[PDB]
RNA sequence: GAAGCUACCAUCUGUGGGAUUAUGACUGAACGCCUCUAAGUCAGAAUCCCGCCCAGGCGGAACGAUACGGCAGCGCCGAGGAGCCUCGGUUGGCCUCGGAUAGCCGGUCCCCCGCGGGGUCCGGUGCGGAGAGCCCUUCGUCCCGGGAAACGGGGCGCGGCCGGA
RNA sequence: AUAGCGACGUCGCUUUUUGAUCCUUCGAUGUCGGCUCUUCCUAUCAUUGUGAAGCAGAAUUCACCAAGCGUUGGAUUGUUC
RNA sequence: UAAGGCGCCCGAUGCCGACGCUCAUCAGACCCCAGAAAAGGUGUUGGUUGAUAUAGACAGCAGGAUGGUGGCCAUGGAAGUCGGAAUCCGCUAAGGAGUGUGUAACAACUCACCUGCCGAAUCAACUAGCCCUGAAAAUGGAUGGCGCUGGAGCGUCGGG
RNA sequence: GGGAAGGCCCGGCGGGGAAGGUGGCCCGGGGGGACGCCUCGCCGGCGGGCGCGACCCCUCC
C-alpha cells in the first residue's frame, strides 16, 4: 500500500541537485516526471524540478494548485513546518550524520574513549542477566 | 540545424538592400527557435529564401534578438504545428506538450519526434507554436495532467548511484 | 502514453470473507477455501471499506500492455468469490455413433476409465485435478458431473478428459464422436 | 581482506564483469551460491542460447574441442574467464584469485556475504521483463546436482535460522541492559550524541 | 581330425525419464461480448538433454603398510634451542537469518496450533537493531585519589561434558 | 478467384547447371568416372507428432515441427547423366 | 586535441546524465563493410482525413424483418438467393423486386432496417517509427569476444 | 528589448472572465461521534469492549 502521495501542497526533501539538501513544496505537475515546486521558506525559488531528486515526506499543506508564493509562504508559517522537520526524526539523523562528518580529530580520540567505557559496562553487566537468566532457567 | 541542448527562440527581421527600382523593401519578421543567434540567422534566411525571393547577398538582418519568456512560472499547454520530412513523403502534424517555456516545449518536440519519427532536425520545418487553453488541448497525454486534485505515489523506486556504496550487505529497498 | 491511474472495484456478498497478505487473496465461505497469488501481475490491491464490503484494484503508471491485468484479476477474485460461495458444475455429454462410450469412476471421483470408444481395445485412465470430483449424472442416459471450487481446476479436468478421446487419421467432420463439455454452471444456483 | 560475493539475485554478465574487474585489480574474490544468479530474457530463449552454445564441437575430434560445463559455478567462471586475458600470465593469475562454488560450503556458510547492487536484478530489471534461473537451465541442461544442493541448501538454512534467534535475544539482552544501565553510562552517552554516533 | 581362431553359414543380448516444438486446449482481459495470450495454466513427440552404456583430468576421497636388532634410519611430542640459506607477498578484525521490492523490519499477550509457527496491538521505515555500520584500539612505567568490578582477569594450569561432515 | 492450381505481370533466394571475367597457381596444386569410407545441409521420399482437403472408409493430395534413422539388388553404357 | 571512443577484455562516464521507442521460440548494435525485397500484422507507438452520439449510439442480450408479387425476359426446374436490364408503391417505429446459409423448386434459418434493456464516448480509411512473417546449404561460429533488456539496443541531446 | 519574470507594501483601486470550480446548495455512499440495540466490565459509578441496532436524531470528516 501507498502512504506518501504527490499532490499540491506536498513537502518533499531534495537529495540531490542544486538545492540539495532543502526542503521544498510541490505546486504543480508539469509532466509525468517534473513539478513546479518552490521553498519560500526554505529558500528555494520557484522552479521546476524532476521527480527523481526528491524524497517525499509526510506533510501536507493547503493552498490552490497554482497560488503564488506568497499564499504558499503564507501556508508555510501558518502550518510552522521548519520547526516539525527539525523535531521529526528524519532529520535529526540527517543532523548527526553532518556530526559525524564535522567531527575532527580530537573529538575523534574524545570519542574512541567514551565508547571504551560505554561498551565495557554494557557488555560486562549484559554478562550479569546471561548468567542471572540461565540461573532462572535452571 | 543541429538542435543543440535547449534551444532558445529569437525574433529576427530582414530585409533587401535599397534598390534603383525600390528604396524602402518591406521588412520581414521570423521567429526561430535554435541554439544560438547565428544558427538563429542561417535558418531565418533559409525560411525567407524559400518564401520569397530573398537571398543573403541580397539582403541584410535588420534585426536579430532573443526573446524571454513572458511567464516562465506558469506551467502552460503547448500547441506546434509542424511539418517533417520521413523516409517517404512529407506530413504535416499537431503535436501538444505541456511546458513552462516555449523554447523547452519546442526543444520538447524535437526530441520526440526524434524519438518516436527518427526523423532528425534538418528535416522537421517547426510552423507554429501556440499557448492552448486546457479546453482546446485535445491530446489525452497533456489532457490528463488537468484536474484540481491531481493524485499519484512514486511507485517503483529504482536505487540510483548504484556504484558509491558498490559492495554493500543490504538488498536495497525499492519502496519509499 | 501511460494513465495516471487507472482502478476498479469488486463488491463481495455477505456470507463470505477476503483476507490479503500482500499480492495473495484467500477467499473463506460456506463451501471451503481458496488462496491465490498475484506477485507476477504487480499492481496494489486494498480491502478498503469496513464491512469488508468491496475489494479494490489500483494500476499507477501503466501502459494499455498492463492496464489490461487490472479487470482480469478482478475477474478472477470474483470467479473464486463464485465458486467458494456456489461451486462449480461443468456438466458434459458423451457423443457416439455405434459404439457406446463406458465411463466408470474410482477412486471415489478422482480417477476416469473409459472404454469402448469407437471399439476401442485401449482404456483410457483420466485422474482428476486435487479437488475436482467427477459423477456420472442421474437422470441421464450418459453424462457426467464435474464439482469443484476452483474454476481452473474444474475446467482443466474438463479438458483433459474431452482431449483424452480424440479422433485420429480420420475425418473428424464426420466421426464427431468423444466427451464434450454441454455447459459451465454452478453447484447451487441462486 | 576477501570479497565474498552471493549470487543470488544478480544478472550473469553484470556481476561477471565487476568480480573480474576487482579481480584483475589484485583482489581476491570468491562467489557463493552461483545456481541464484539470473540471466535477463525468457527461459527458452537461454536455454536456446545455450543448446547453441553446446552444438559447437570440433569435428575431427570433438575430445580436444570446447568444453561446455554444466554445473552453475563452472558457467560463471567460464562467463568470467570471457572477460580476463585468461592467455597471459597476468590474465591466468588473476583468474586464479576466484572461487566459484554451487551452494554454500562450509568454509563460508559462517560469514557475511557482500552484495553487488549495481548487478542486482531487482535494480537492473523492470518488474514486467521475464527472466531465467540459472540453476534451473543448468539442471535441465544436464547437471545433476540439483536436488543433493537443494537439501544441503535446506540443512544450511535451518541451522542459519537458529543461530540468527540466538543472535536476537543476545541482542535484546543487550538493548535491556543498555537501558538498564543508562543511569551511569549517561555522562558516556552525551558526548556520542553530541559528535552524532548514536542519535 | 583334437585344441584354438572363426560365420546371419551357428548361438545370445540391445533399456528409462525431464523440460518442451508443431499443434490442440483452460481461465481470461485488452475491445461491455469474443478470444489458447497479453499476465497465469494444461497435454504434447523418431527432435533436444540426461539416464543405461564406453573412456576416466597437471581433479579429489577412504583405508592398509610404512625401511634394525652389529649397526641404524625413521614418525609424534617437548608453545621443544640457538641459528644458516632461500621464496615472497602483506602492514587490525567483523563468527553467518531467510527473503520481499505495488512493501519490509522489531517487540508483544491480548488469543490460537505443533520453544517454534499464526492473530491482535505497539513501535520504526530514504533502512541509527545501519556495512553511509559495528568491534578492538598499542608509548611504557612509578606514586596517591575518584568512577566500574568484587560474581571479574590471567593462566599446553588443569580433567571432563557437549558443539562439527 | 485463393481444397488444389493459376494467365498477363512483378519481387526475391541458391551456387548441386551453364555462362561472363582472368584475381591466385605455368623453377607443375597429378587433369573423367567407378570402388571404398566418414561427416555435413534440408529445398522431407519413408518413418515419429501434427494441421487442411473437392479427406465416408481405403488410397491420395497440401502444409507444419523435424535431418534421429533409412534411401536397395541388376541388364545396357568408360560414363556423370 | 583530430578521427574514434569510455560494462570487462581495454586507457576513459564507478555522471544519483535528459526525453522517448522497442521483447524478438532468427532481437539490435556505427561511412567504405561484408548480407536482403515486393507484400502483410486487431504487436505497439505517433499522425492525417471522414463519420455518429443524450432527438440517447458502439457493443451485448431479446422482438419484428410485411402485400401487390412466385415483379418482367428466361430454364427442364429459378417462389430473392444459378442468369439479363430496373427496383416501385400502401401499411408503416421497418423491412432490400433483397446481404448470406439451404433445397431441383420451395420450405426453413439469417442479414440490411427499426424497436426493448443497458447510459458515454464509439467507428472506420490511410500514413509513418520499432518489432514480427516473408527468410533455405552444406567442418562448429562469430555486433571482435564475453555478454547486455530501469540497455552495454534504437533516435535526439548535455557535461566530464 | 536601458532585462524577462519574480519579491515586499491586505499596496489602493478601475472593471471584466471562465475552470484544472473555492465556498455555498442538491444528489449519492464510506464513514464515523454523540453510541441511544445486545454482550460482558466494576442496584449507582468510571475504565475494560479494541463492544454492538441506530439513522436523517443530528453531527463532523
Ligand atoms: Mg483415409
Ligand atoms: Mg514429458
Ligand atoms: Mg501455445
Ligand atoms: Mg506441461
Ligand atoms: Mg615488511
Ligand atoms: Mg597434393
Ligand atoms: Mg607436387
Ligand atoms: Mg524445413
Ligand atoms: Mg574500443
Amino acid at each position: 500500500v501507498f502512504r506518501r502521495f504527490v499532490e499540491v501542497g506536498r513537502v518533499a526533501y531534495v537529495s540531490f541537485g542544486p538545492h540539495a539538501g532543502k526542503l521544498v513544496a510541490i505546486v504543480d505537475v508539469i509532466d509525468q516526471n517534473r513539478a513546479l515546486v518552490d521553498g519560500p521558506c526554505t529558500r528555494v525559488r520557484r522552479q521546476a524540478m524532476p521527480f527523481k531528486c526528491m524524497q517525499l515526506t509526510d506533510f501536507i499543506l493547503k493552498f490552490p494548485h497554482s497560488a503564488r508564493q506568497k499564499y504558499v509562504r503564507k501556508a508555510w508559517e501558518k502550518a510552522d513546518i521548519n520547526t516539525k522537520w527539525a523535531a521529526t526524526r528524519w532529520a535529526k539523523k540527517i543532523e548527526a550524520r553532518e556530526r559525524k562528518a564535522k567531527m575532527t580529530d580530537f573529538d575523534r580520540y574524545k570519542v574512541m574513549k567514551a565508547k571504551k567505557m560505554r561498551n565495557r559496562i554494557i557488555k560486562n553487566e549484559v554478562k550479569k542477566l546471561q548468567r542471572a537468566a540461565l540461573l532462572k532457567a535452571s | 540545424m543541429k538542435a543543440s541542448g535547449t534551444l532558445r527562440e529569437y525574433k529576427v527581421v530582414g530585409r533587401c538592400l535599397p534598390t534603383p527600382k525600390c528604396r524602402t523593401p518591406p521588412l520581414y519578421r521570423m521567429r526561430i527557435f535554435a541554439p544560438n543567434h547565428v544558427v538563429a540567422k542561417s535558418r531565418f534566411w533559409y525560411f525567407v529564401s524559400q518564401l520569397k525571393k530573398m537571398k543573403k547577398s541580397s539582403g541584410e538582418i535588420v534585426y536579430c534578438g532573443q526573446v524571454f519568456e513572458k511567464s516562465p512560472l506558469r506551467v502552460k499547454n503547448f500547441g506546434i504545428w509542424l511539418r517533417y520530412d520521413s523516409r517517404s513523403g512529407t506530413h504535416n502534424m499537431y503535436r501538444e506538450y505541456r511546458d513552462l517555456t516555449t523554447a523547452g516545449a519546442v526543444t520538447q518536440c524535437y526530441r520526440d519526434m526524434g524519438a518516436r519519427h527518427r526523423a532528425r532536425a534538418h528535416s522537421i520545418q517547426i510552423m507554429k507554436v501556440e499557448e492552448i487553453a486546457a479546453s482546446k488541448c485535445r491530446r489525452p497525454a497533456v489532457k490528463q495532467f488537468h484536474d484540481s486534485k491531481i493524485k499519484f505515489p512514486l511507485p517503483h523506486r529504482v536505487l540510483r548511484r548504484q556504484h558509491k556504496p558498490r559492495f554493500t550487505t543490504k538488498r536495497p529497498n525499492t519502496f519509499f | 502514453m501511460k494513465t495516471i491511474l487507472s482502478n476498479q472495484t469488486v463488491d463481495i456478498p455477505e456470507n463470505v470473507d477476503i483476507s490479503l497478505k500482500g499480492r495473495t487473496v484467500i477467499v473463506k465461505g460456506p463451501r471451503g477455501t481458496l488462496r491465490r497469488d498475484f506477485n507476477h501481475i504487480n499492481v496494489e490491491l486494498s480491502l478498503l471499506g469496513k464491512k469488508k464490503k468491496r475489494l479494490r484494484v489500483d494500476k499507477w503508471w501503466g501502459n494499455r500492455k498492463e492496464l489490461a491485468t487490472v479487470r482480469t484479476i478482478c475477474s478472477h477474485v470474483q470467479n473464486m468469490i463464485k465458486g467458494v460461495t456456489l461451486g462449480f458444475r461443468y456438466k458434459m455429454r458423451s457423443v457416439y455413433a455405434h459404439f457406446p462410450i463406458n465411463v466408470v469412476i474410482q477412486e471415489n471421483g478422482s480417477l476416469v476409465e473409459i472404454r469402448n470408444f469407437l471399439g476401442e481395445k485401449y482404456i483410457r485412465r483420466v485422474r482428476m485435478r486435487p479437488g475436482v470430483a467427477c459423477s456420472v449424472s442421474q437422470a441421464q442416459k450418459d453424462e457426467l458431473v464435474l464439482e469443484g471450487n476452483d474454476i481452473e481446476l474444474v475446467s482443466n479436468s474438463a479438458a483433459l478428459i474431452q482431449q483424452a478421446t480424440t479422433v485420429k487419421n480420420k475425418d473428424i467432420r464426420k466421426f464427431l464422436d468423444g466427451i464434450y463439455v454441454s455447459e459451465k454452471g454452478t453447484v447451487q444456483q441462486a | 581482506q576477501v570479497l565474498v560475493l552471493d549470487g543470488r539475485g544478480h544478472l550473469l554478465g553484470r556481476l561477471a564483469a565487476i568480480v573480474a574487474k576487482q579481480v584483475l585489480l589484485g583482489r581476491k574474490v570468491v562467489v557463493v551460491r552461483c545456481e541464484g544468479i539470473n540471466i535477463s530474457g525468457n527461459f527458452y530463449r537461454n536455454k536456446l542460447k545455450y543448446l547453441a552454445f553446446l552444438r559447437k564441437r570440433m569435428n575431427t575430434n570433438p575430445s580436444r574441442g570446447p568444453y561446455h560445463f554444466r554445473a552453475p559455478s563452472r558457467i560463471f567462471w567460464r562467463t568470467v574467464r570471457g572477460m580476463l586475458p585468461h592467455k597471459t600470465k597476468r590474465g591466468q593469475a588473476a583468474l586464479d584469485r576466484l572461487k566459484v562454488f554451487d551452494g554454500i560450503p562450509p568454509p563460508y556458510d559462517k560469514k557475511k556475504r557482500m552484495v553487488v547492487p549495481a548487478a542486482l536484478k531487482v535494480v537492473r530489471l523492470k518488474p514486467t521483463r521475464k527472466f531465467a534461473y540459472l540453476g534451473r537451465l543448468a539442471h535441465e541442461v544436464g547437471w545433476k546436482y540439483q536436488a543433493v544442493t537443494a537439501t544441503l541448501e535446506e540443512k544450511r538454512k535451518e541451522k542459519a535460522k537458529i543461530h540468527y534467534r540466538k543472535k536476537k535475544q543476545l541482542m535484546r539482552l543487550r538493548k535491556q541492559a543498555e537501558k538498564n544501565v543508562e543511569k551511569k553510562i549517561s555522562k558516556f552517552t552525551d558526548v556520542l550524541k553530541t559528535h552524532g554516533l548514536l542519535v
